């Protein structure tokens, strides 16, 4: 009946967990789980009570499992890679360092193919792919000798990078493509050798694949990255999740499509066309989903179950080839980061608060009325909010309109049409009398000739500049500035402002004096350093304006 | 409620726990758990399981003290806690912290055993961590340590408590002061001490580096945001004596602050627009969890025990959108109505996208305005000084800027948002050249403006 | 204004020139209280002969099936101002055409008040509603106990404007709509029309019962004509005046020139003996001096074995020969008629002397071999 | 300003809606026209206005005498106006009739 259930939740921090890191895996009814912390949890799926609880040191970054063997690998961060037999004779278990293998310690990321193990290990500027044997017989669970190493030369460094296992058809915790595609992406080498291929998404958002057959090296024989590792498609943002989908569904699925995700959500999907040159050509889409994308799984039939911090949303690529857009629906679950998809769709996730939940998607005589009551109360509940959003839209619009008028005047002002049409500032010389002394006054007249109304957000800045030649000795007053709001000016319309310039102290008026008028536009008022000042005229008062007969 | 036959509620994992103490007779009172869940078919709460814990000593005054989820520090799993008092009439009060499992079984962690009763701001915290006060004496007992401890510091209030990134455990009691709960004592970018007189309950919501984004609510029935202590987006609250806030999600972005009042009444306020979206009355209780299994939070409202001597009769479960449940053919309108509901929701969730798009265009076009009219930092920086009734603003220059060739000034420009009128603003400009350690060699050219102050302090403030 | 300095502000308030050289405009265009995203790059000069104009996916789905219009408008139109005018109007048109998809009613009036008014009626009355709530159709009863239906189409504002009332019965129904009137008002007007026209209905009900009505089969209520069959291979069609039904109709007879003459002569002579106080049957029986057959053939009433294009037997020697390969149509044609018809249609193609293309009546594959 | 000789667009002063201290106070802490008239004897006004300046006897000459000390009296002497709308120092409007 309830499409979602509660299993458990946890110690969360504030808000909840970050992404890249926490991992959940579903075996049969066995369930695997990290919280990107020092704990790895296993839940019996029947009754969401715990089987087993493993304290590592140092924040588990990844889990994978080899089900035949009945083995769970973990990467501790500053330590290496542990291994655990699932039978494994309080329900807390600390690990013994017994279990540690390749304490390589600077290894971040790692996959598994059949009985091969791949790591991608931190260094200076060059990260390197290493690649180990993993003993096929039921022994002491050992590394063996490192077959291969490279250095991802293009990569020169919160966000892990990522690794995918991608096998071609005929030949496993990974993704089997179909021949069309495999041949298209990796080339004839990987095709012929039927070589499984390892896809690295890195924080730069370079998205690189390495063929495993061509990765055997030695101390005489040093793996050349330039040629051995290769670079598909540069998402400009970091990578989160690579995958592969059954488009056209008409356990080993011969998948048809390849999926990348950026962090901010440039999703990137790929397919074969075989079109328009009588030739196989690659089909590239960069979509732009929402938001921050926080984690992503894949389900039955071209359906990519993702998260934003808003909600848990979906794209379908099952449908020229693939599609114009991903416009995408929630199932109205929050930001779960750490999502997994089994196929039977019944998916599993970690709610950003702290929670493990299990989303399993799919008349009356006056109980029908209670239905109608409920529905109308609901539409009532919402109309409220729609109305708010309306008025907000109003405000944004009115902003653009005012904006528009501003930009149109600005452009008129910056043009030399050979008359300063839109707005003028005339300034003009008066004698007056105060107290005893005849004073020199500047009436500065602003006139709107044009249609355009200089509304709110606008301001005149006047500056009264003395004599020039900055001297040996710097004066008391280099200049004065007056600044004024111009509010709702309107067309034809007019301000007059009076300034003294005249001998205040010591009978000292030095000429020529220039008065400069300018305008600013204020972004904030109506709603890195940000405004615009615009020049009006700049009138020089000379003796001939200040003589009195 | 808090008594020998009286209960308390809680929410665990999209369901509702009832802890009731019950005099069993042979013996002393037993704690009984019901763990309930919502049917959606029969539109009621149905008992899924029970639980019992038998208490030994034949002493009266057993009492539930508080209840919530917490997270044990050992496992890191959200778990119900509960706190029991035992009082013997000895002036001795035990104060058990007992934890419940997946299995509906109980587990002691602290006995803790005071002589004097606990009261005021009891608040249980991650590593199941009791923290109380009497007469301005703060004490805590970690489950780790197992000792009574005192907080060294001397505070009036302990308004918020909880774990943060990098620190582990913290308190905000005085809005400067910013503790730990081992090594007692950043208090840099919190709220103003102006508010500190009126703030009665805080709720953080997020932490970056230190920068906390955070809410209040006051004795004045206010509600308030802050982003680096910039008091944005206030409301006003209908009711008197606000207690607390929770948060609720409602789906995408639709985030409400479900405020409870000592007056047995409560709000929702709708973030996006600090606005009372709904208000209800008498509200015996309130809980924020998914009782349906949709995948988004709701609120449960409980109405009073006058109605029945029974708890979860008189409920009202609600998203406050699409979901609303409570305690002549007509049908052909139904599919139309459901279809309206879902299409009103489509309009909501579209517009919200619409509104963001408008914001975005506006910004885009200013930046267009700025490259329209038009690299090297020609100015050091801004600084300002108050002398008497004189504003002195200044600026340090760079060697790039040649005052030999360039007449310069500096104005001041008032915000009309503050200044409803046109007062003119005059500013006097000085150029100051000083030689720095003369006994090439650095000159310091500084440029600086001067004006009156009392004209600007009209709105207690200005920018 | 005249100049596209201020007239463009006034007529496109939300189109912002990003660049100083007003070459990139971006933002919003209004249409039917809704704003659309549009980025319209000009060349370095003001020539729409060559320009870029990009759309949101919202806009392109709404301007599906005018792409050529807009592309030509760009190359033909002198100014941006006029171009925007043409575009605005064109959007207006596109949304009122696709009116099905686009409703935001104001619910607090609408869906609540509709339920209140439907409660005021009582819950037997409605028969149907679309999910978009746009259509409703209702029932009312006669004193006879006859069901009579009415289609109403409701707008964004039901109580503001008139609801369009679409109805069977044969004279125009007229509705005194005020904004103060409601569903029960127009319902009362509809019961008034019911009680008024009873006589006309009684007459046509009597006919359908006692006689072999031939051309309309389970006739609707709008029908004033009744092709009555009498004797064999002769019919009389009768159209009635609705307000004075009992009064004489325009009558005439189809069939054999030797059979039809005596009846016509007799009608001429005996027509002064028609009286509007009896029934049409009771007057026809004494005028035509006969009684009628009461379904002389009920099962093989008629299959018009006539062209079903020109609706005639014998077109220039040719007979209805070409039929439909369908149980539900069976409709004969003429070679000439069906060739002339199919030769037009887009769907049909012509093989050597063979044409495959859709039966006019049922749109199923039909083949014609000349 | 409405009657004035130039007939030029002078902006409305609108004396401040509040005291600075008053606005300061409110920030810190969170209708008919009035009329007067008189009557006076025409004989009195005639005898007092004779030394008869010129012009239409009364109402106009009355207003000219009342505002002989305001600067804006010569313009009203010209147009012979017995009712005008001035403002004030505080930006309130006043219509005064004779
Ligand atoms: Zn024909
Ligand atoms: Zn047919």
């Amino acid at each position: 009946a309830p499409r979602v259930r509660y299993l458990a939740g946890f110690c969360c921090p504030l808000g909840g967990l970050a992404a890249g890191k926490p991992r959940v895996l579903c075996h049969e009814a066995e369930v695997f789980l990290s919280t990107g912390s020092e704990l790895v949890y296993v839940y019996d799926q029947e009754g969401g009570l715990l089987t087993a609880a493993f304290r590592f040191p140092d924040q588990v970054w990844h889990l994978e499992l080899l089900a035949p063997r009945r083995l769970l690998y973990a990467l501790c961060a500053r330590r290496g890679l542990y291994c655990l037999s699932l039978d494994h004779p309080s329900p807390v278990i600390p690990v013994d360092p017994d279990a540690c293998i390749l304490p390589d310690a600077a290894l971040c990321a790692f996959t598994l193919l059949d009985s091969v193990l791949v790591t991608l290990v931190q260094g200076p500027a060059r990260w390197k792919m290493q690649l180990f044997e993993q003993p096929c017989p039921g022994e002491d669970p050992r590394p063996g000798g490192q077959i291969g190493e490279v250095e991802l030369s293009s990569y020169t460094p919160h966000f892990l990078p990522v690794l995918c296992s991608v096998s071609p058809s005929g030949s496993s915790g990974g993704f089997t493509l179909e021949d069309a595609l495999f041949g298209l992406l990796f080339g004839a080498d990987a095709t012929l050798l039927q070589s499984p291929v390892v896809l690295c998404g890195l924080p730069d958002g370079q998205l690189c694949c390495v063929i495993l057959k061509a990765l055997v090296t030695s101390r005489s024989a040093p793996g050349d990255p330039n040629a051995l590792v290769k670079i598909l498609h540069h998402l400009e943002e970091p990578v989160i999740f690579i995958g592969a989908l059954k488009t056209e569904p008409q356990e080993d699925v011969h998948c048809d499509c390849l999926v990348a995700f950026g962090h901010h959500g440039r999703m990137l999907a790929i397919k074969a066309s075989w079109d328009e040159s009588g030739k196989l050509v690659p089909e590239l889409r960069e979509y732009c989903l929402p938001g921050p994308v926080l984690c992503a799984a894949c389900g039955g039939g071209g359906r990519v179950y993702h998260s934003t911090p808003s909600d848990l949303c979906v794209v379908d690529l099952s449908r020229q080839p693939e599609e114009g857009p991903g416009g995408l629906p929630p199932m109205l679950c929050p930001a779960s980061l750490n999502i997994c998809s089994v196929v039977s769709t019944k998916l599993l996730a970690l709610s950003a608060k702290g929670r493990l939940m299990t989303c399993s998607l799919d008349m009356t005589t006056e109980s029908a009325g209670q239905k109608i009551k409920e529905l109308l109360s609901g539409i009532g509940n919402i109309s409220e909010r729609v109305s708010f959003l309306k008025k907000a839209v109003d405000q944004r619009n009115k902003a653009l309109t005012s904006l528009n008028e501003a930009m149109n005047v600005s452009c008129a002002l910056l043009s030399s049409g050979t008359g300063p049409r839109p707005i003028s500032c005339t300034t003009s010389t008066t004698w007056s009398r105060l107290q005893t002394q005849d004073v020199l006054m500047a009436t500065c007249v602003l006139e709107n000739s044009s249609s355009f109304s200089l509304d709110q957000g606008w301001t005149l800045c006047i500056q009264v500049l003395t004599s020039s030649c900055a001297l040996d000795l710097d004066s008391a007053c280099s200049a004065i500035t007056y600044t004024i709001p111009v509010d709702q000016l309107g067309p034809g319309a007019r301000r007059e402002v009076t300034l003294p310039l005249g001998p205040g102290e010591n009978g000292g008026l030095d000429l020529p004096v220039t008065v400069s008028c300018t305008l600013f536009y204020s972004l904030r008022e109506v709603v890195e350093q940000e405004g615009v000042c615009l020049p009006l005229s700049r009138h020089t008062v000379d003796m001939l304006q200040c003589l009195r007969f | 409620m808090s008594s020998n036959e009286q209960e308390r509620l809680l929410c665990y994992n999209g369901e509702v726990l009832v802890f009731q103490l019950s005099k069993g007779n042979t013996k002393t009172p037993i704690l009984h758990v019901r763990r309930m869940v919502f049917d959606r078919g029969t539109k009621v709460f149905v008992q899924k399981s029970t639980g019992f814990f038998t208490i030994k000593e034949e002493n009266s005054h057993l009492k539930i003290m508080c209840c919530n989820c917490v997270s044990d520090f050992r496992t890191g799993i959200n778990l119900p806690y509960i706190v029991i008092e035992k009082n013997k009439k000895n002036n001795v009060f035990e104060y058990f912290l007992l934890i419940l499992h997946s299995t509906n079984k109980f587990e002691m962690r602290l006995s803790f055993k005071l002589g004097y009763e606990m009261k005021d701001g009891l608040r249980v915290l991650n590593g199941p961590l009791i923290l109380w006060r009497h007469v301005k004496a703060f004490f805590f007992i970690s489950s780790q340590t197992g000792k009574v401890v005192s907080v060294s510091g001397n505070f009036s209030s302990i308004q918020w408590a909880g774990e943060i990134e990098n620190l582990g455990m913290v308190l905000l009691g005085l809005k400067e002061c910013c503790l730990s709960e081992e090594e007692c004592t950043s208090d840099i970018y919190i709220i103003p001490p102006a508010y500190s007189s009126v703030v009665t309950y805080v709720h953080i919501c997020a932490t970056e580096i230190l920068r906390i984004s955070l809410i209040a609510l006051t004795r004045k029935n206010q509600l308030i945001s802050f982003q680096n202590g910039t008091p944005k987006n206030v409301c006003q609250l209908p009711f008197g004596d606000p207690c607390a806030v929770q948060l609720m999600d409602s789906g995408g972005g639709n985030l409400f602050f479900v405020v409870s009042f000592i007056s047995n009444n409560a709000c929702a306020v709708w973030k996006e627009s600090f606005q009372v979206a709904a208000k209800w009355e008498k509200l015996s209780l309130v809980l924020i969890d998914d009782f349906i299994g949709s995948g988004t939070e709701q609120v449960l409202l409980l109405f009073k025990d006058s109605l029945n001597s029974d708890c979860l009769t008189s409920f009202k479960i609600t998203d406050l959108g699409k979901i609303n449940y409570s305690s002549e053919n007509r049908y052909l309108v139904v599919p139309p109505l459901e279809t309206g509901l879902k299409v009103c929701f489509s309009s909501f969730r579209e517009l919200r996208q619409h509104l963001l798009l408008k914001e975005k265009i506006i910004s885009k076009s200013y930046k267009a305005l700025i490259n329209l009219v038009q690299s090297e930092q020609l100015v050091e920086k801004i600084w300002y000084r108050v002398i008497d009734d004189s504003l002195v603003v200044g600026v340090k220059t760079t060697s790039s800027l040649k005052l030999s060739l360039n007449d310069v000034t500096l104005s001041l420009l008032m915000d009309q948002a503050h200044d409803s009128r046109f007062r003119l603003l005059k500013c006097q400009n000085r150029v100051i050249k000083l030689s720095t350690n003369p006994f090439k060699k650095e000159c310091v050219q500084i440029i600086t403006a001067v004006t009156s102050l009392s004209p600007l302090l009209t709105f207690s403030k200005f920018c | 204004m005249a100049v596209t300095e201020a007239s463009l502000l006034r007529q496109c308030p939300l189109l912002l020139p990003q660049n100083r050289s007003k070459t990139v405009y971006e933002g919003f265009i209004s249409a039917q209280g809704r704003d659309f995203h549009l980025r319209i790059v000009l060349p370095e000069d003001l020539q729409l002969k060559n320009a870029r104009l990009l759309c949101s996916w919202q806009l392109r789905t709404i301007l599906s099936g005018y792409h050529r219009i807009v592309q030509q408008r760009m190359q033909h139109s002198p100014d941006l101002m006029s171009f925007m005018m043409e575009l605005k109007m064109l959007l207006e048109v596109a949304l009122k055409n696709r009116q099905e998809l686009y409703a935001l009613p104001p619910p607090p009036q609408f869906y609540s008040s509709l339920i209140e008014e439907i409660g005021t009626l009582g819950w037997d009355k409605l028969v149907y509603a679309d999910t978009c709530f746009s259509t409703i159709k209702l029932k009312a009863e006669d004193a006879s106990g006859r069901e009579h239906l009415i289609t109403l189409k409701l707008k964004a504002k039901y109580p503001a404007e008139s609801p369009d009332y679409f109805v069977d019965f044969p004279v125009p129904f007229c509705a005194s709509w005020t904004p103060q009137s409601s569903l029960i008002s127009i319902y009362s007007q509809f019961l008034a029309a019911i009680e008024s026209l009873k006589a006309f209905w009684d007459v046509m009900d009597e006919i359908d019962e006692k006689t072999w009505v031939l051309e309309p089969e389970k006739p609707p209520r709008s029908a004033t004509a009744r092709r009555i069959a009498l004797g064999n291979n002769v019919s009389i069609n009768i159209e009635v005046d609705p307000r004075h039904p009992t009064m004489l109709p325009e009558c005439f007879f189809l069939g054999a020139d030797h059979v039809v003459k005596p009846l016509g002569i007799k009608l001429s002579r005996n027509i002064h003996l028609w009286d509007p106080e009896n029934s049409v049957l009771q007057n026809l029986k004494d005028v035509l001096e006969i009684d009628f057959p009461a379904r002389a053939i009920l099962e093989k009433s008629d299959f018009t074995m006539d062209c079903g294009i020109c609706y005639a037997y014998q077109l220039d020697g040719t007979i209805p020969d070409q039929v439909c390969d369908n149980s539900q149509c069976g409709q004969p044609f003429h070679q000439i008629c069906l060739y002339e018809w199919l030769r037009g249609l887009l769907t049909s193609r012509q093989s050597f002397n063979i044409i495959f293309g859709e039966c006019p009546y049922c749109s199923k594959p039909i083949t014609l071999k000349m | 300003p409405g009657l004035a000789p130039p007939h030029t667009r002078a902006p409305s002063p609108l004396g401040p809606t509040r005291d600075p201290v008053a606005t300061f106070l409110e920030t810190c802490r969170e209708l008919p026209p009035s009329v007067a008239s008189i009557k006076v004897s025409a004989e009195l006004l005639r005898a007092a206005l004779k030394d008869g300046h010129s012009g239409v006897p009364l109402c106009c000459a009355t207003l000219q005498w009342l505002l002989a000390e305001n600067a804006a009296v010569d313009v009203v002497r010209a147009r012979a106006l017995s009712s005008i709308q001035g403002v004030a120092p505080d930006g309130a409007n006043v219509h005064l009739i004779v």
